[PDB]
């Protein structure tokens, strides 16, 4: 639900 | 520091190997060593630092949630007493999680943020500061919970203010910041309406700017926009 | 030992929590502490010990294979020199893997195997000894490689001899032992024909004994039989 | 390809 941990 | 004898470039190279091997604790240690060389980080290096710590703390958060739930069930009505072990082990994982968050916040304070002058670096690091205070807030229950929440809110707000002045609405850093701040509003600050409004508005302003982008940038931006939409679907 | 002050039962309880949280390094440390209390392990406790270390070393093996491959490519014809970092980091992971294997082998030698008199415990621990020497053999390249391979072979062989005398052909421990010894033959000992013959024969003798089993035992045995069949399909 | 790590 939050930003991806990797681009 | 155990990385003090290793070249900066070697630490970066090994962080990339550790990522390939899914050795995120090693990756984080290598990137901490690189930060502690004292030079500013390039865009690629900032992202390696973030990948490493997001994966380390992310695994800790998942474990903490498993344990905290077991602990919650143990405190229900018909639950048999099993002793201090569930609380002890939840506290062990919690303390380790807090320690990693404190380590990241320490790198940001000494001295990544103060040397970051370009919008892309400064927003990135303030977003990190908001994220790791948010992770501290997820486990906080004591007299500093309010101050931890306000530290997260303040970092995210400063990042938002810079990002709105200095970046286009489709910039992936700006989008990821808005996404995480919206999650903060929903999950931490008891402000679901703020979370929904921020996500909606972020999505709509990005949509209106997609026409300016190359195919590759469009792919990057729309990926994060979809996450905003997924949350809106869950929240409404 | 850092677990010396914790009750045996609390270590077991926390190992089970660590398993639920997928915290396998913690789980292994708790089970090592439990072993070091000096009492024999029950069937359930032996399986917790094994789960923990299989997952720890299994992750190390996966990382080692990623790194060893990168290292192999770096030594191909047209490959650009990148310095010592890939070898160094592969060696770091290798040394950590060897250390965990040595820890398990040390618990087996002090004193799990010597007190294990029932077939189920003795076969289980000898199988463990074979497995962790097999993992050491996967990374061995020096003057002791042959002795490491023979230590694995000898442990597996003693376990096989006991299992054939004392357990039915469908016993899941016996089946898993035969499966892992067949993998040893194929992957370590350069003996694919032996691996195939062992798997085939194990499968056929188990098939002939399934009629004696309850529904639940039939499910347990047939799961491992399918793994033997999967390897046979890959190997032939 | 080897024994499952958990029963
Ligand atoms: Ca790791
Ligand atoms: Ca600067
Ligand atoms: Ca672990
Ligand atoms: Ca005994
Ligand atoms: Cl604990
Ligand atoms: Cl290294
Ligand atoms: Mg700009
Ligand atoms: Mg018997």
């Amino acid at each position: 639900g939050s930003e991806p941990w990797k681009q | 520091g155990a990385m003090g004898s290793m070249e900066r470039a070697s630490l970066i190279q090994k962080a990339k190997l550790a990522e390939q091997a899914e050795r995120y604790e090693d990756m984080a240690a290598f990137m901490k060593g690189a930060v502690e060389k004292g030079e500013e980080l390039s865009c690629e290096e900032r992202n390696l630092l973030s990948v490493a710590y997001k994966n380390v703390v992310g695994g800790q958060r998942a474990a903490w949630r498993v344990l905290s739930s077991i602990e919650q069930k143990s405190n229900e009505e018909g639950s048999e007493e099993k002793g201090p072990e569930v609380r002890e082990y939840r506290e062990k994982v919690e303390t380790e999680l807090q320690g990693v968050c404190d380590t990241v916040l320490g790198l940001l304070d000494s001295h990544l943020i103060k040397e970051a002058g370009d919008a892309e670096s400064r927003v990135f690091y303030l977003k990190m500061k908001g994220d790791y205070y948010r992770y501290l807030a997820e486990v906080a229950t004591g007299d500093d919970k309010k101050r931890i929440i306000d530290s997260a809110r303040s970092a995210y707000q400063e990042a938002m203010d810079i990002s709105k002045k200095e970046m286009p609405p489709t910039n992936p850093i700006r989008l990821g910041l808005a996404l995480n701040f919206s999650v903060f509003h929903y999950e931490i600050a008891n402000s679901p309406e703020e979370a929904i409004s921020l996500a909606k508005t972020t999505f709509d302003e990005a949509m209106a700017d997609l026409h300016t982008l190359s195919e590759d940038s469009y792919k990057d931006s729309t990926l994060i926009m979809q996450l905003l939409r997924d949350n809106l679907t869950l929240w409404t």
